[PDB]
């Protein structure tokens, strides 16, 4: 039954020409389909219509794109500026520890010269980033003295690294029954940020993150013996990816975001209350085949009182480098730079001597944050399957499916690149070491802003492929979608290169 | 006094005294799930970190006496009852070896699957856009086609016999699980799940690119793909394959038979409830095998079990999927100076038929045939499809096709409706209707050829509304369990009064037996050997 | 050189490599909820305002109300519009209705409680937060306990429903906290009961489930809806619908395709909608059928939205307050908002969450899709599709190529209709033959990117050799299920591999990196003959392929290891067995776990300790019970008896065999009877 | 509960239970329970007169 309390709401939820859902379900029953949709029909107006309206290859207008500032960099570690501490250094990974296997990388240096501040944050008490590393230096030579190697440094509860964290940067928790009729009680600011425009950088950035280098970076584990009909096809497949994509510096990138999240969260587990000093370390294999160790910086952490997984936690990274910031400075908006020595560089004639830099930001991260970076290997495979999918769709007509002559044939080129006004074909390892690169960059500077960007891109773009097919598609509110498209695009740099990629896309669309 | 304890001092508290009391058996397993379900913190990254600490495995007390605390290299792997992880690869190099490895005799459905891997010879790969068949298989290989509940049952008995179910009534499997491991027993709990994972069945929905039994369904993932197929023979057979064609068999004959006698329904009945099949009685396999077949469907009617809402035809089982029945008496004029009423379905519909060999798609307006998508391996299973198609049309244009008088009886010389006389005229030859029917010109799209009447593919030509699919049009067997009123003439009416099975569609080529089956309720014995009628 | 990967696609066209654009594998990092409300509250405000008589909170009905005016979205339908369409699709399906509803039935007769289990996480009024299903329902049988109300004691799910109808007919609910047994009035127990979250309230979930549960008897049966399958068997239905538009002889009809989705869908289905065609549904079915059916879209009719926090500001605090304290934006807001909330919850009359009925609505997309079968339109163009709760497809097919566009018009028209908001800019058109369908594409060709979230390849973490077939049973599903090629699944292997030899800590012996565990390893691998045999955990060579990706790791190497290493490694009993939890993944949907053989595999235990929310009741006693009956852990145990009838008889048993010719002392025995005669007397009372 | 008592019972039984639920009109789809109780009420009696 409905009794009271719940009738009464179900008698007051029919539509409003009834009074009791008895009568509701007496009229239901009793129905008449008698047709009364085209009476609808001609009542409604004839502007409220999904009016068609065309999509021509003269329709299609370049993207608009935000002006300003330029675009900073948000990345979380750096990408080609940083540099590597060879040591060649065979210890047998035996858990080989992360701060010990570091202060060699340090003790094989020489010319560490006077910190000079070169450029602040802009705003802000920039000498506390200085005083911080001296005593990162200090900490590095106060190990020995105390009786016993600690496995790990707590650094000291310094006021200039308190103010660097913002640990002491806290305001009143206070119950507002309390702070009644208050003079600067006013809401907070939380405005929405500026659009930040487009620079040069991003796409130099990423040229230099698709080349090759001289070292390895995986161990692809081993697998079984190869059947005849389809294991040898998904080995010469898998393998020939691999040696065509093992060596990139994107590997690189993948790793030293892995190590580097990593140890923060394995030390913020047991780190729960004190200071911890972070190494970002990357490993990697020397042509000859040696394990070869690399530090790229160091970074320490706040408190680590993660209650829940979105809790915030601060950090500090300083990272090397041989780039002066002297030459583009707006591109770090939230750097702060120190000269910190010279170093030998070895050419065809003798050294250079180039100078070496410090690059120090402040930023945050959680829990969830570093995990999604301990998986970054996962771009590996979203890379091998958008090329695994082309290896199929593309040659699903065929008996013989075409999987070897997809390779194999240098004389198959693949339009890339446009520099000088004229389309750029390439060969086939540099496609699949640049679709690695695009869900590398994609994850590592992941932001919502992309997200939506990818959303309302594939719509354009697919109808813009089926009018290359000359299929002879349409639109509904073309005004609207570029509305929503300029509505998903501030300030993201990444997001700003695949847009300009695009914009240049369909110019040379032959559209 | 080891257990009874906690139960005790877990009644001292009231509000525990009161759950224990209320809650029945019944619900133990309604109340098991109340957990606070919280501890689900990311298991890599817990596992990672129990992994990096000492001792995160609980183990019993005794081990002092079997594993050391030193290694061989002076390991610390205790506590003070958690254990670290080198204990075990210690003792899985040197312990108490045991002669135990007779286990693969309860994992014998793991070392099947590897046998058929041994011998089983492959194939080349033709690549193809592999067109996707919506079929319904097992998932279990070789498990003699049993249901869930009297197989656990039985699990039930051999497992934990001191509380067996209370179905006593007095299969030979539980001798010979009793005796072969009555000792040796293993893990209780994984012996008895294993033991169910081998023997249930479990059948269920899938699309396939050509595999028939289980043993090419384990396999799918190296056959099945976007564009490509392999074709791996394991070298074997199992049960639920060549099982139940036994008893298909013993229907279609049971139903040969039960023409000729008075009440077909009497003699048919008692011959179920008296015949045997594999040592278990037919009766039980209708009510408990689920098999699509109109021999089995009509024996299982006739003990009063629902089966889909067919409108079986041509030996083409028909499933409704829309549209409405009038039933609209109608006269027809033949070739032959002949009247004959015959029931013209008024309304629209839209059906798709599956076949033996074949299958097809099509939409009927009054005595109205469009959009007919056919597909079939054989030249002459399309043709027959093609065939009682043109004959489910009802157009005048079939009518005109009327060649000879119509006289065909049953086996036991009785008139059969009108539909059943046209089909079975036009089954030996029916080549007049095509030239007849009316040609229209096609366009060559979406791999869709056309078809002659003299059995040859043609190009920008085809009849009207027919498609020849490639390589199997899309099946669904859908599902329905809908009561049914067989009369005494082994005729099917469900509730529309609709002519749903009749024993005019029951015969192909000879039957061969695999399982041995024995009747003993009546005659039935004209067809097994004369020494077997004396015997 | 600069490079650009977009331009690849001059080579190649786009649907062929559309994956590039999926840029993330899996997902990346209380005041929206205002801009929701006026969201919807905008696209209804027909003077439709009725204050409550039972909440007080005003509730606007703008169902039947004015036809749209102008092009934007929409919340107005007609009741008889949509009950025609209604009708109209069961006159294209004989009574198909009432098979359903005898599923239905005979679901309702044997459902227990437990379905309310497997579930996301929930909303108790108890602790008035989110918090996970036992919880939420132990504590509501614990507190109808509290008072008379026990009908749930049958285990019937039905009688919860009873139990909770008495409950709203109760005015007093004493609250208990863990004691302070004082709170909970009459009217904020119905406001609160009433309460939404994102995700329903605690009464409200398993009416869903039945509403729910009726979709699917209703949508296995239609072909246009194929939601409720899973990635594989929609390829089918992409390829049959374009035979039915395309194939047509004499082909001088014209045949377009569009793909659309519906803007802002979900803010417009309002609950007395489902309420009426729930009720045509139930054409003159039994009474209390159409009542139970019924409950979820009245209590629908008015639900109260949460806040929870706020910016501190709890949200039951925004009654007393200025509007001169907040930025320009949350004043207009709070303006536009402020009296329709009351009890620190918004009221909500018209409004759905997303993820409640999309079932249902897919219900109502394929029937407003079937209205034109060329035997509703009585015109030309005709149209067929396949329909999702907001992304649709649709082929409308017409000769000419003028008439169209007035197809399309009828479409976006009727479902203006039906409240469905046409999205102009997230839908495309194009010729027949390539299209998208919530993220599955058709070019001539297959791609099941909807459920591509390619699985977690690290560990699972439970085992040894449960962990491994885990994985690799992931590895296979995904690769036949969720559709992906057979290298990316040998890549996700090989990662796999790594992860688990570095999870714990054995890689193998043949290299000479060292671990805290790799000498015991290599020493095996030093002493074993046939190399080859041994366990991955224990040092062996990867041989999974794809050939035998379903053979757990035992039985492959079963043949090929030594005779004292399986005499030593599978022997039973090893000390390291206790007899707890197995099979336990549960991952929310569904909850699946498949695991395998298992032998001296007992590693990842000891998760940490964490000793109304004493959940110390249930779990014990189930685990005490099988305990007693080994059985309970297999079968669904079969008994009228109580507890303690069965156990106290058990443990008689039990004591009695194992004195009379078993091993124990006669005093231990007598002080056990006694102890069970001590029970006897105390359950008698 | 239907499909099971149509194979735990006669089909004799089923067709005393068609005549005595005809005997009201008692549409078997809904009265289950009474489909259920009426079965048991004729085999009881059965049992009871067997072999006396």
């Amino acid at each position: 039954e409905i009794t009271g309390t719940m009738r009464r709401l179900a008698d007051q939820s029919l539509p409003p020409n009834f009074s009791s859902l008895e009568n509701f379900r007496a009229y239901v029953d009793g129905f008449e389909p008698n047709g009364c949709i085209e009476g609808k029909l001609s009542q409604m107006s004839k502007e409220v219509n999904a009016r068609i309206e065309p999509f021509l290859k003269t329709t299609p207008r370049p993207l608009r794109l935000p002006d300003g500032p330029p675009c900073s960099q948000r990345s979380k570690f750096l990408l080609m500026d940083a540099l590597k501490l060879s040591i060649e250094d065979p210890s047998h990974e035996g858990e080989g520890i992360p701060l010990y296997d570091a202060i060699k990388c340090m003790k094989t240096f020489f010319g560490w010269k006077e910190p000079n501040i070169i450029k602040p944050h802009e705003k802000g008490i920039n000498p506390n980033y200085l005083l911080a590393w001296k005593q990162v230096l200090a900490e590095l030579q106060d190990i020995e003295n105390e009786e016993k190697i600690p496995k790990k440094k707590n650094m000291k509860k310094t006021s200039q690294l308190k103010w660097a964290l913002g640990e002491n940067m806290a305001p009143e928790k206070v119950d507002f029954e309390d702070c009644k009729d208050v003079s600067d009680l006013k809401q907070y600011d939380s405005d929405e940020p500026e659009p930040r425009s487009l620079a040069s950088w991003i796409q130099s950035e990423f040229n230099k993150a698709c080349e090759l280098t001289d070292s390895s970076w995986i161990e692809l584990d081993e697998i079984g013996e190869d059947v005849a009909p389809i294991e040898h096809i998904a080995s010469m497949r898998r393998n020939y990816f691999t040696a065509e994509v093992s060596h990139c510096r994107a590997t690189e990138y993948i790793m030293k975001g892995v190590y580097i999240n990593t140890a923060l969260l394995n030390a913020s587990c047991a780190a729960m209350d004190d200071f911890q000093l972070i190494p970002m370390i990357s490993k990697c294999r020397t042509k000859e085949g040696r394990r070869k160790t690399n530090l790229y910086g160091f970074i320490i952490k706040g408190r680590s009182h993660l209650r829940n997984d979105t809790d915030v936690v601060n950090f500090v990274s300083m990272e090397f480098s041989l780039t002066d910031p002297r030459l583009e400075p707006h591109k770090w908006e939230k750097y702060c730079v120190l000269e910190i020595g010279d170093m030998l560089l070895r050419t065809a004639i003798g050294q250079v001597s180039r100078p070496m830099f410090l690059y120090v930001r402040t930023n945050g991260t959680s829990k969830i944050k570093m995990k999604w970076g301990m998986e970054m290997r996962r771009c590996l495979l979203q890379s091998l399957q958008q090329i695994e999918s082309m290896i199929e769709a593309e040659s699903s007509v065929k008996e013989k499916d075409m999987t070897k002559e997809f390779f194999e044939n240098k004389s198959e080129t693949w339009p890339i690149g446009e520099s000088p006004k004229g389309v750029e074909e390439g060969s086939i390892g540099k496609v699949c070491r640049t679709l690695l690169a695009k869900s590398v960059f994609n994850s590592l500077y992941a932001s919502p802003q992309l997200e939506g960007f990818s959303a309302e891109s594939r719509r354009l773009l697919l109808i813009v492929q089926a009018l290359r097919d000359n299929l002879e598609p349409g639109t509904f509110d073309l005004g609207g979608l570029y509305e929503a498209i300029e509505e998903c695009l501030i300030n993201d740099p990444w997001v700003l290169l695949n847009a300009s990629w695009f914009n240049s896309f369909l110019t040379h669309a032959l559209r | 006094m080891e257990r009874i304890k906690e139960l005790r001092d877990l009644m001292s508290q009231s509000r525990t005294r009161e759950i224990l009391t209320k809650t029945t058996v019944d619900h133990i397993a309604i109340i098991k799930k109340y957990t606070s379900g919280r501890q689900e913190k990311n298991p890599a990254l817990r596992m990672k970190w129990m992994m990096a600490m000492k001792y995160p495995i609980t183990a019993d007390k005794r081990i002092m006496e079997m594993i050391p605390e030193r290694n061989e290299q002076g390991q610390t792997l205790w506590s003070k009852v958690m254990v670290s992880s080198l204990a075990v690869t210690w003792w899985n190099r040197n312990g108490p070896t045991t002669s135990t490895v007779h286990y693969p005799k309860v994992y014998k459905t793991y070392f099947e699957k590897v046998e058929r891997l041994k011998h089983g010879t492959f194939g080349p790969v033709h690549f193809r856009n592999q067109v996707k068949i919506r079929r319904r298989v097992d998932v279990n290989p070789g498990h003699a086609d049993l249901s869930a509940k009297e197989a656990q049952d039985v699990i039930m008995e051999v497992v934990f016999p001191n509380e067996v179910g209370a179905r006593i009534l007095t299969l030979t499997i539980t001798k010979e699980k009793k005796e072969e491991l009555q000792d040796c027993k293993i893990a209780p709990l994984m012996v008895a799940y294993m033991l169910e994972r081998e023997l249930v069945r479990k059948t269920r929905f899938l699309p396939v690119a050509g595999g028939t039994s289980s043993v090419y369904i384990e396999v799918l993932h190296l056959t099945q793909g976007t564009c490509w197929e392999q074709m791996y023979t394991p070298g074997g057979e199992v049960r639920n394959d060549d099982v139940d064609q036994s008893l298909i068999i013993a229907a279609r004959n049971i139903v040969r038979r039960a023409t000729v006698s008075t009440d077909p329904l009497a003699s048919l009945l008692e011959m179920c409830h008296s015949t045997q099949i594999g040592g278990i009685r037919m009766v039980d396999i209708l009510r408990q095998n689920p098999t699509e077949e109109q021999a089995v469907d009509i024996c299982k009617a006739a003990m009063g079990l629902r089966i889909s809402s067919s409108f079986s035809f041509g030996g083409f089982t028909f499933k409704r999927t829309s549209g409405s029945s009038v039933k609209k008496e109608e006269e027809v004029l033949t070739g032959n100076l002949q009247t004959l009423k015959i029931r013209v379905h008024e309304g629209y519909e839209e059906f798709t038929m599956v076949g033996r060999r074949a299958t097809a798609i099509l939409r009927k307006a009054t005595r109205r045939l469009i959009q007919l998508i056919v597909s079939g391996r054989d030249e002459q299973s399309i043709a027959e499809a093609i065939i009682v198609a043109m004959v489910f049309s009802q157009e005048d244009c079939m009518i005109k096709a009327v060649r000879g008088d119509l006289n065909f009886v049953n086996r036991a010389n009785q008139r059969l409706n009108p539909m059943h006389q046209l089909l079975r005229h036009f089954q030996k030859d029916a080549k007049v209707l095509f030239q007849n029917w009316g040609i229209e010109p096609i366009d060559n799209v979406m791999g869709m050829i056309g078809i002659l009447p003299d059995m040859t593919p043609s190009t920008e030509m085809s009849l009207r509304g027919v498609r020849v699919s490639k390589m199997g049009v899309d099946e669904y067997s859908s599902t329905e369990r809908v009561v049914v009123s067989i009369d005494r003439f082994l005729r099917v009416r469900d509730q529309r009064g609709n002519v749903l099975l009749s024993p005019e569609e029951v015969s192909e080529t000879q039957g061969t037996e695999r399982l041995t089956i024995t009747y003993s309720s009546s005659m039935m014995w004209e067809i097994n050997g004369p020494e077997s009628v004396l015997v | 050189m600069d490079v650009n990967p977009t331009l690849l696609f001059l080579k190649v066209p786009a649907q062929n490599a559309i994956s590039t654009t999926f840029p993330y594998t899996g997902d990346p990092p209380t005041g929206y909820t205002m801009d929701t409300v006026n969201r919807t509250h905008q696209y209804s405000e027909k003077g439709k305002w009725t204050t409550n008589t039972e909440t007080g909170a005003p509730q606007l009905n703008p169902i039947d109300g004015p036809l749209p005016d102008n092009h934007e979205p929409s919340g107005y339908a007609q009741t008889d519009c949509v009950l025609e369409a209604m009708a109209f699709l069961e006159e294209s399906h004989p009574g198909i209705f009432e098979n359903s509803c005898l599923e239905t039935m005979e679901v309702v007769q044997q459902t227990r409680v437990d379905k309310l289990t497997q579930g996301r996480q929930t909303y108790d009024w108890t602790l008035n937060r989110n918090q996970p299903a036992a919880t939420a329902l132990a504590n509501t049988i614990e507190v109808f306990r509290s008072n008379d109300l026990t009908a749930n004691e049958s285990g019937r799910l039905i009688d919860f429903l009873k139990d909770v109808m008495e409950s709203m007919d109760k005015e007093e609910m004493e609250i208990t906290a863990h004691k302070k047994k004082q709170r909970l009035n009459k009217k904020s127990y119905l406001i609160r009961a009433l309460t939404l979250n994102t995700t329903p309230g605690m009464q409200i979930r398993g009416f869903v489930y039945f509403v729910e549960t009726l979709a699917r008897s209703i949508c296995e049966k239609l072909e246009q809806s194929g939601l409720p399958v899973g990635g594989n068997e929609k390829k089918a239905k992409l390829a049959n619908v374009v035979r039915k538009m395309m194939t047509n002889s004499q082909d001088t009809e014209l045949s377009f395709t569009i793909t659309g989705d519906n803007t802002k869908w979900n803010e417009n289905q309002n609950p007395r909608m489902f309420l009426a065609m729930i009720t045509y549904i139930t054409r003159n079915q039994p009474d209390w059928f159409r009542n139970v059916l019924s409950i979820a879209p009245i209590m629908f009719s008015n639900k109260m939205a949460r806040l929870g926090k706020g910016y501190q500001i709890p949200a039951e605090m925004l009654a007393n307050i200025d509007l001169k304290y907040f930025n320009e934006s949350t004043r207009k807001k709070i303006e536009k908002i402020r009296p329709l909330l009351i009890d620190g919850t918004a009221s909500l009359s018209p409004g759905m969450m997303m993820g409640m009925f999309n079932m249902l609505s897919t219900v109502l997309g394929v029937s407003i899709l079937n209205l034109g079968q060329k035997r509703y339109t009585k015109t030309t163009y005709w149209w067929d599709g396949l329909q999702s709760s907001d992304d649709f497809a649709l082929i409308v097919n017409a000769p000419n190529h003028e008439g169209i566009q007035a197809g399309v018009d009828r479409f976006y028209r009727t479902c203006k209709l039906v409240g469905i908001n046409m999205s102009k800019k997230k839908s495309y058109i194009n010729r027949t033959g390539t299209f998208e369908f919530t993220s599955f594409f058709y070019r001539y060709g297959f791609v099941a990117n909807f459920s591509m979230e390619l699985p977690s390849f690290g560990v699972s973490g439970i085992n040894e050799s449960a962990d491994m077939s885990i994985g690799v049973t992931v590895i296979k599903n995904n690769m036949i299920n969720n559709d992906l090629g057979p290298a990316t699944a040998q890549m996700a292997l090989q990662l796999f591999i790594k992860d688990y030899r570095y999870t714990y800590r054995c890689h193998r012996g043949d290299t000479q990196i060292q671990t805290r565990r790799s000498f015991e390893l290599k020493k095996l691998w030093e002493q074993t003959r046939s190399k080859a045999g041994l366990l991955v955990s224990d040092g062996g060579p990867n041989l999974y392929n794809i050939r035998n990706l379903h053979i757990p790791e035992v039985c492959l190497k079963w043949e090929l290891m030594d005779e004292d290493y399986q005499g030593r490694l599978c022997n039973p009993l090893n000390p390291f067995v206790s007899h707890k939890e197995i099979e336990s993944a549960n991952n929310a949907g569904p909850a699946k776990s498949m695991e395998y053989d298992a032998v001296a595999t007992t590693h990842s235990w000891i998760p940490k300790r964490n000793r109304l929310e004493d959940e110390q009741m249930y779990q014990k006693c189930c685990n005490l019970f099988e305990k007693f009956f080994p059985s309970s852990s297999y079968r669904r145990p079969v008994g009228i008896s109580s507890m303690v009838e069965a156990m106290v008889s058990r443990a008689r048993i039990d004591a009695r065999i194992d004195f009379e010719s078993g091993r124990i002392k006669k005093e231990e025995f007598a002080e056990i009877m006694k102890i069970c005669s001590t029970i006897e007397e105390l359950r008698r009372q | 509960m239907e499909d099971f008592v149509r194979q735990c019972f006669n089909p004799m039984i089923v067709e005393l239970a068609e005549k005595a639920m005809k005997e009201y009109g008692e549409d078997p789809k809904i009265e289950t329970n009474k489909f259920a109780a009426i079965c048991t009420h004729l085999e009881v009696c059965f049992m009871y007169s067997d072999f006396h």
